RNA sequence: CUCGUUAAGGAACUCGGCAAAAUGACCCCGUAACUUCGGGAGAAGGGGUGCUGACUUCGGUCAGCCGCAGUGAAUAGGCCC
RNA sequence: GCACCUCGAUGUCGGCUCGUCGCAUCCUGGGGCUGUAGUCGGUCCCAAGGGUUGGGCUGUUCGCCCAUUAAAGCGGCACGCGAGCUGGGUUCAGAACGUCGUGAGACAGUUCGGUCCCUAUCCGUCGCGGGCGUUGGAAAUUUGAGAGGAGCUGUCCUUAGUACGAGAGGACCGGGAUGGACUUACCGCUGGUGUACCAGUUGUUCUGCCAAGGGCAUUGCUGGGUAGCUAUGUAGGGAAGGGAUAAACGCUGAAAGCAUCUAAGUGUGAAGCCCACCUCAAGAUGAGAUUUCCCAUUUCUUUAAGAAAGUAAGACCCCUGAGAGAUGAUCAGGUAGAUAGGUUGGAAGUGGAAGGCUAGUGAUAGUUGGAGCGGACCAAUACUAAUCGGUCGAGGACUUAAC
C-alpha cells in the first residue's frame, strides 16, 4: 500500500532516481495503491543528464512493493522495494529499459510494452 | 455538579426499596440436626456428608 | 422452501475442480422432525414447526413430551418455525436432511453474533477518536450531545452500552458441497455466531 | 477437530518431500499466459513453515536482478507439481526472518548431509 | 487462570509458597480462589514425585520451597528430610496406584476482618 | 491515569515535530566555511569491542570457536544550513 | 436603528468530536422551449432519497494556489456543540520599536512572553434488572398495531465507427463486465498482539562445592509464538419488481354547430410516496392466537369472586461453570452426571533436554534421539468437587344468547 507523500525509486531509464507521490488517480476519497496502479508525482532526484528533469510533476503505474499481491490460487509474493515506472499517457515507457523484476498483475492490467522489456517476469 | 433541590422523605424512601438484606440456603444437619448453610461444614459439630472433619 | 436447522463446526479451506483455493463453513444438522402444521382454518396463517438436536430425557418436563409425542420422536431442543412453503407435501413425523440442497444453490444464512459485553462509543459505532497530544484531553469519548435551543437530546444519539448478541443474516452464499451419510453442508464463506450455536439455511430471497 | 479432519483428508498429498526450513528447494509452478499452460521454477531458501493441516504453507527466499523476492505456497495445492531438495541447511531456529536483512556473503547457510 | 490481586512474579511466588505448605503439612486453612488455584499446582508436583527419575527430580526442584525441612524422624541422629525429598520418598509412594485427583476442598465460613470465604484443602 | 508492543506509509498531525522515538561508553582514523588566532571541535563522517590457545620485547598481534545480536543488563551528546 | 431583556456574573472566533433541519438544487432522476444537425450546451419547471475530496500559504474565517472528483451547494440550530476538547487570536501584571504628549503615560499600530475549577440531585439520551397486571395454575411456538435501519455512484466492452454530418467528429433505447467510498459479520488464509509457552545471552546474589537451577535488574535484554481479541485480511450488501402520484404528455368530449387533456368519462409518467429487503415489537391496560401438561381438607364472619392449611403440573434457593457477563440476567450441568479441576494419549509452538559416551590443549563439536518441554486447543476416563436438603406454587365470577 502507497499513499500520498510516499517515496518510491525508479525502475526506469529516464534520468529520474526518486519520486514522491500527489494522488492515487481513480476514484474519490481513495486512500492507497497497489501493483498496476496509475498515480501522479514529483521528481526528487534526478541524474545529472536525461530526458526527466527534477521538479517535473509526471505520471507512473507501481510494480514491486513490499506489501506485495495474492493470487486465486492461494499463493503469495512479496518485494524488498517499493519501485514504480514513469509513464507516457498511454502506458509506454519513458524510457527504454526497466531494471529489476516485476510482478505478473502488470499483464491484466495491459501494459504489454512494459513486459516485454522487464529482465525477469515473477 | 451540586443537587439543585434537596430530596423529600417519600423520595429517599422510594430510592432505598431494593437495599436490603438476604437469608439464602439454611438447612438442618443430618448428624446433629441444627441449621446450617448448604454444602458446607457443620459449624455446630464437624460433620460434612455425615463424617467428622474438624477432628483427627 | 427449502429450509433446515444445524450446528456450526467450525471453518476450513478446500480447492475447487480447476484449482482455486476457497475458504469454507463446515456446518452439522443431524435429520429434522416436523412436529406441527399450521393452517388457515385453525391459525389463521401457513407455516411448519420442525425441531432439531435430541435431548436426555431428565432435562425435559412433561408438557414437552406431550407436544412430541403425535410425532414419535425424543424432545427436542430447538424448535422453530418455516414459512413461505407449500404445505401439502409435508406431514407430522417427515424428516427432512441435508439432502434437500444440492451444490450451487445460493441461499440464506442466520444466526447469533458474539457476545462483546459492555463496549465504547469507538468499537460500538465506528467513531473517531479525539488527538493524543497537542494539549489534548479528549481521547475515547462519544462526541457533543447536541445544539442548545430544545433543551434536551434527541432520540439515536449512539451511546456507550452492551455490544453483540443480536440476530444477523446474510444472502447470496454458495453450498460448496453436501455429504449425506455424515449430515455435513459446507457452505463458501463466513456465518455469524460461536462455535455450538444454532444456524438456519433457507433458499435466497433475491433469487 | 476430527469433524474437520475427516472431510478434509481426502485432498492432502502423498508424495511431499521431507524438508526443514534452512534448505534449498526447487519448486515446480504452473503459470497460465492466456490459453498456454506452462512450468517457471522458483529455486531459493525456506524461510518459513506454519502448519497444521490443509492450511499448511511455506515461503521462499529469492534474489532476483539485484531485489530480494518472496513468494508464499500452500503445501497441497494441485497448481504445483514439484518440490525438490537440492541441498541441506545448518540452521539453529524455525523462522529465517534475520536473512531479509542481509546481503551477499553475510547471508550465507552451511550445508549438511543427512 | 486467575489473576490473585499480584503482579506476574508476585503470584509465583505465593503459588510457591502455598504449595510447600501443605506439602509439609497436609492440610491448610486459605481462601476459596487461592484454594482452586493451588490443587492444579499441587498435583501437577505429585505427578513428577510419581515419575521418580532425576529428570523429573530437576523439574521439581524448580519449584518447590529449599531451605524449608518437614521432619519427623529420628533413628539416632538429627537427621532432617527436606521437603522435596518427602515428595519423592513418601508422598508419590503413597498415591501410586491412584491417577488423578490426590486433594479435596471443603467450604467452612468467613474471616471476621474480611468476610473472605475460607476453605480446608486436604490431601487424601 | 501510568506503562509495553505494533503491517504498509513516514510530519500527510498541529498555532508550532508539542509529546514520543532516535544519539549516548571506551580505543582508533579523520574533520569545512569563518576568526578577536584562543577557537569553531565531541565539527561532520566512518571503523573496532565476546570467548579459547600461541606468541606476549613491553603495549599487542596471529590461529581457532559460538550466537540474530559481544560497552549482549543498568547508567551516559541527535546533527546540519 | 432602538434600549424591552440579562451587572448578588447569560465565557469570544477558527479547528476537533457528534450531528440535525429548510430548499432559493452542487451531482445523480423526470420534463417543456431553444438562435436544439450529432457530441457538448443555454434557460425554465417537478424533485430534499442518498452523496458532496486530500494538501500548500496565513491565528485566521474569507481568499489565492496544487493535484483530483459524478459533484467539490447555500442557509438555520445562543453566527449549533468549552459542567465535551483546544486557547493559536482578541482583551491583565514584564520588555521593546515607530508615533503623540513638558510630564505621569497613551495608540482597533506593531513585536517577544504569559494559571481554562466542578465527586451528576432532577428531566433527557444509551444499555440492564426487580414488582405487579393481562381474571385457574403452568412449559413452549407465534400474528403484527406500531417503530427503526438501508437508500450514493465511476469506467470499459458490445449494439456501432451504425443514425446524424461536407469534414472533423459521433448517439438514444438495450445488454454485459469490473471499480471507488460507505457498511453487516467473521478468524480458514496474509499480518498485529499474546506479563503462568519454548529458546538464546549480560551482571550479581542464593540452593555447602562441580555440574544443574532459583531471585532481582522495564516481562533485565534479544529471537519466535497457542488460544482469545482484532484490520490493513476474507465473505456478503444497497438485486429485480408492484401500486397511487409531481411537472409534462394525452384519448374521447361539450359548454361555445367549430377548436379545446376536463366539466362528465379514460390513460401514460420521477433516485421522490406506500409496499418490496433487514432488525425490534401484545405494558397494542384494544394486554391477541395455536399446541401440550395438571384436576378438591378445616372451622364459619355467613355461603359470599369468604378465610386459613397441605399439595399437582411447574418453578426457585444452593453448588460446578462459559459459547455469557460491571452486578444481576442469559445459556451448559448437578451422580438418570463429562459441568470444572486432575490423569492418560494427541496437537499447535519451540527447535535438539538431563545423564553418559566419542574427538579435541581448549573454547566447543558429533552422538544416544525431530529429543525434551509444552497457558487457554482435541479425544477418552468418575480419580476430586457438583452431598444432604429446603421454599413457593390451582380448585377456576356474573349477564344475554345460540346449542
Ligand atoms: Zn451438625
Amino acid at each position: 500500500m502507497i499513499q500520498q507523500e510516499s517515496r518510491l525509486r525508479v525502475a526506469d531509464n529516464s534520468g529520474a532516481r526518486e519520486i514522491l507521490t500527489i494522488k492515487v488517480l481513480g476514484g474519490s476519497g481513495r486512500k492507497t495503491a497497489n501493483i498496476g496502479d496509475v498515480i501522479v508525482a514529483t521528481v526528487k532526484q534526478a541524474t545529472p543528464g536525461g530526458v526527466v528533469k527534477k521538479g517535473e510533476v509526471v505520471k507512473a503505474v507501481i510494480v514491486r512493493t513490499k506489501s506485495g499481491a495474492r493470487r486465486a490460487d492461494g499463493s503469495y509474493i512479496k518485494f524488498d522495494e517499493n519501485a514504480a515506472v514513469i509513464i507516457r499517457d498511454d502506458k509506454s515507457p519513458r524510457g527504454t529499459r526497466i531494471f529489476g523484476p516485476v510482478a505478473r498483475e502488470l499483464r491484466e492490467n495491459n501494459f504489454m510494452k512494459i513486459v516485454s522489456l522487464a529482465p525477469e517476469v515473477l | 455538579a451540586v443537587p439543585a433541590r434537596r430530596t423529600s422523605k417519600a423520595k429517599k424512601a422510594k430510592r432505598r426499596t431494593h437495599y436490603k438484606l438476604t437469608i439464602k440456603g439454611l438447612n438442618a444437619c443430618s448428624n446433629c440436626g441444627e441449621m446450617k448453610k448448604s454444602h458446607h461444614v457443620c459449624p455446630a459439630c464437624g460433620h460434612y456428608d455425615g463424617k467428622d472433619v474438624m477432628s483427627k | 422452501t427449502k429450509g433446515i436447522l444445524g450446528k456450526k463446526v467450525g471453518m476450513t479451506q478446500i480447492f475447487t475442480e480447476s484449482g482455486e483455493l476457497i475458504p469454507v463453513t463446515v456446518v452439522e444438522a443431524t435429520p429434522n422432525v416436523v412436529l406441527q402444521v399450521k393452517t388457515v382454518e385453525t391459525d389463521g396463517y401457513e407455516a411448519i414447526q420442525v425441531g432439531y438436536q435430541d435431548k436426555r430425557e431428565v432435562l425435559s418436563n412433561k408438557p414437552a413430551k406431550g407436544h412430541v409425542a403425535k410425532a414419535n420422536t425424543a424432545p427436542k431442543r430447538f424448535i422453530k418455525e418455516f414459512k413461505n412453503v407449500e404445505l401439502g407435501e409435508y406431514e407430522v413425523g417427515k424428516e427432512i436432511k441435508v439432502d434437500v440442497f444440492q451444490a450451487g444453490d445460493v441461499v440464506d444464512v442466520t444466526g447469533t453474533t458474539k457476545g462483546k459485553g459492555f463496549q465504547g462509543a469507538i468499537k460500538r459505532h465506528g467513531q473517531s477518536r479525539g488527538p493524543m497530544s497537542h494539549g489534548s484531553r479528549y481521547h475515547r469519548r462519544p462526541g457533543s450531545m447536541g445544539p442548545v435551543a430544545p433543551n434536551r437530546v434527541f432520540k439515536n444519539k449512539r451511546l456507550a452500552g452492551r455490544m453483540g448478541g443480536d440476530r444477523v443474516t446474510i444472502q447470496n452464499l454458495e453450498v460448496v458441497k453436501v455429504d449425506v451419510e455424515r449430515n455435513v453442508i459446507l457452505i463458501k464463506g463466513n456465518i455469524p455466531g460461536a462455535k455450538k450455536s444454532l444456524i438456519t439455511i433457507k433458499s435466497a430471497v433475491k433469487a | 477437530n476430527p469433524l474437520i479432519q475427516e472431510l478434509t483428508q481426502e485432498q492432502l498429498r502423498t508424495d511431499i518431500p521431507a524438508f526443514r526450513p534452512g534448505d534449498t528447494v526447487r519448486v515446480h509452478a504452473k503459470v497460465v499466459e492466456g490459453t498456454r499452460e506452462r512450468i517457471q521454477l522458483f529455486e531459493g531458501v525456506v524461510i518459513k513453515r506454519r502448519g497444521a493441516g490443509i492450511s499448511e504453507t511455506y515461503t521462499v527466499r529469492k534474489v532476483s536482478n539485484g531485489v530480494g523476492v518472496e513468494r508464499t505456497f500452500p503445501l497441497h495445492t494441485p497448481r504445483v507439481a514439484q518440490i525438490e531438495v537440492v541441498r541441506y541447511g545448518k540452521v539453529r531456529r524455525a523462522k529465517l526472518y534475520y536473512l531479509r536483512a542481509l546481503h551477499g556473503k553475510a547471508a550465507r547457510i552451511k550445508e549438511i548431509r543427512r | 487462570y486467575r489473576k490473585l490481586g499480584r503482579t506476574s512474579s508476585q503470584r509465583k511466588a505465593m503459588l510457591r509458597d502455598i504449595t510447600t505448605d501443605l506439602i509439609i503439612n497436609e492440610r491448610i486453612v486459605t481462601t476459596e480462589a487461592r484454594a482452586k488455584e493451588v490443587r492444579s499446582t499441587v498435583e501437577k508436583m505429585i505427578t513428577l514425585g510419581k515419575r521418580g527419575d532425576l529428570h523429573a527430580r530437576r523439574q521439581a526442584a524448580t519449584f518447590v520451597r529449599n531451605e524449608v525441612a518437614s521432619v519427623r524422624e529420628e533413628d539416632e541422629s538429627i537427621v532432617v528430610e527436606s521437603a522435596l525429598q518427602k515428595l519423592f520418598n513418601d508422598l508419590g509412594p503413597r498415591f501410586a496406584e491412584r491417577q488423578g485427583g490426590y486433594t479435596r476442598i471443603l467450604k467452612t465460613e468467613p474471616r471476621r476482618g474480611d468476610a473472605a470465604p475460607m476453605v480446608v484443602i486436604e490431601f487424601v
